[PDB]
């Protein structure tokens, strides 16, 4: 729900609440946008977790 | 230097700045009645659905009466005779609209 | 579900770079700003100028401070603030429209 | 304008012009989705800039650039399936 | 009233919007399947029209677009959603301006 500035304004930290499962660094996750649905599947973006 | 009035610095001019206020500034129906007719026919349709609800209530009363007779499910009172009395009400409202047009 | 905020933006300010040679950094700056402020609504008009929507004047002040200093260290020309309008109808349609 | 041009062109070819309520992260333009029919697995995502329709390869990241597409390319890819 | 209360199609623009898409097609319409076919993409046209106002490029508030009459004779082949959305947007604009 939030993005936070690093000490230098270069990258953002995503503030997330893990509702289920487990997460490890380097994991492959799929990011869903605000209007991702069965109609709009193009809001998906594959990303790693640094 | 204040509200767009004044010079940036008094140095360089023969003055001291000191801007003053001017002290003399002058501060000074609907044409296509077809819409109403369509609304009238639509409220007639709302009354039609209301009487269909009343007919459904009468059908429930008939089902209860038939169940009581059996003692001595859900059924329908009138499948199609309601359409004839509906056409009668259509004639009635057409007479109403004719009378209203004559009155105007 | 997307967040249901407690207020709308209804406070518009138009910005542009001081010199158009540094237009791309402002665009990246606006992107970063849009990331960091949830009710900020960065929009681009037909004229090419960029508008920003914020909750109030303090909101826009902090937003423009971050835009100038934090994200895109350039200098920008900020227009006077203006409200966000809406249109409505007060009387029934005069004629049928097809 | 060109927007009405593409609108009536999609109207002629019996397609569906759906506005995706999104804006491009880099250019800020509105994104649109054109579907051939109720079959939604095949759908073209396109944005409009300087009177040329811009397309993205399926499965590509956002930072990847947008390649051009034409009316005849759209019809060729929509008539063979 | 009853039929008007049952005829609420959608809110525009999007959910939580302050516009109501209503339809008063006089009933007596055999083409109910046709009407329900064209409704699913007249909804999108109504949302598009009420999101981007004709008076200025802005949202519309506190207005119901009660549909009056729709006429379409041929079969479903000629009913293209993209062919009819601009018509819905334009008629919404024109009705709003006349109001």
């Amino acid at each position: 729900t939030k993005l936070y500035n690093t000490v230098d304004a270069n990258n953002f930290y995503a503030f997330a609440r893990v509702y289920s499962g487990q997460v490890k660094k380097g994991q492959k996750v799929k990011v869903l946008g605000e209007n991702y649905s069965l109609e709009d599947e193009e809001d998906m973006v594959v990303a790693h977790i640094a | 230097s204040y509200n767009g009035i004044g010079l940036p610095t008094p140095r360089g001019s023969g003055t001291n700045g000191y801007v003053m206020r001017n002290l003399s500034h002058v501060k000074k129906v609907q044409d296509p009645s077809i819409s109403e007719h369509e609304c009238r026919r639509q409220i007639e349709s709302k009354l039609l659905l209301y009487r269909e609800q009343l007919l459904e209530e009468v059908s429930s009363q008939h089902s209860t009466d038939a169940a009581a007779s059996d003692s001595n499910s859900k059924t329908k009172s009138l499948d199609e005779a309601d359409v004839e009395i509906l056409v009668q009400k259509y004639r009635e409202q057409l007479l109403k609209e004719l009378q209203l047009q004559k009155s105007t | 579900r997307p967040i249901a905020h407690m207020s709308e933006s209804v406070f518009k300010v138009a910005v542009e770079p001081h010199n158009p040679s540094e237009l791309p950094k402002l665009l990246d700056g606006l992107r970063k700003t849009n990331k960091s402020y949830p009710l900020s609504i960065t929009k681009v008009e037909e004229s090419g100028e960029h508008t920003i929507f914020g909750t109030g004047e303090m909101y826009m002040d902090c937003l423009l401070y971050d835009l100038r200093t934090l994200y895109s260290e350039i200098e920008i020309r900020v227009s006077d603030p203006v409200a966000r309008f809406c249109e409505t109808a007060v009387d029934t349609s005069s004629i049928k429209c097809f | 304008s060109f927007r009405e041009l593409v609108e009536e062109f999609c109207a002629e070819n019996s397609l569906l012009f759906v506005p995706l309520r999104r804006s491009h992260l880099s250019t800020g333009s509105a994104l649109f989705r054109i579907s051939t029919q109720a079959s939604k697995a095949r759908g073209i995502t396109v944005y409009l800039r300087n009177d040329i329709i811009w397309k993205k390869s399926p499965g590509a990241s956002e930072d990847t650039p947008y390649d051009p597409i034409g009316f005849n390319e759209i019809l060729l890819m929509f008539n063979n399936n | 009233d009853l039929l008007a209360s049952r005829s609420i199609w959608a809110f525009g623009p999007d959910d939580r919007g302050t516009n109501i898409l209503r339809d008063d097609t006089l009933s007596t319409d055999v083409d109910k399947n046709v009407l329900n076919s064209v409704k699913e993409y007249i909804k999108q046209g109504f949302q598009w029209g009420t999101r981007e106002g004709p008076l200025c490029d802005e949202t519309i508030r506190n207005v119901n677009f009660r549909l009056m009459d729709v006429v379409l004779a041929p079969e479903q082949i000629y009913r293209g959603g993209g062919q009819i959305i601009p018509t819905a947007r334009r008629v919404c604009y024109s009705s709003f301006l006349t109001a």
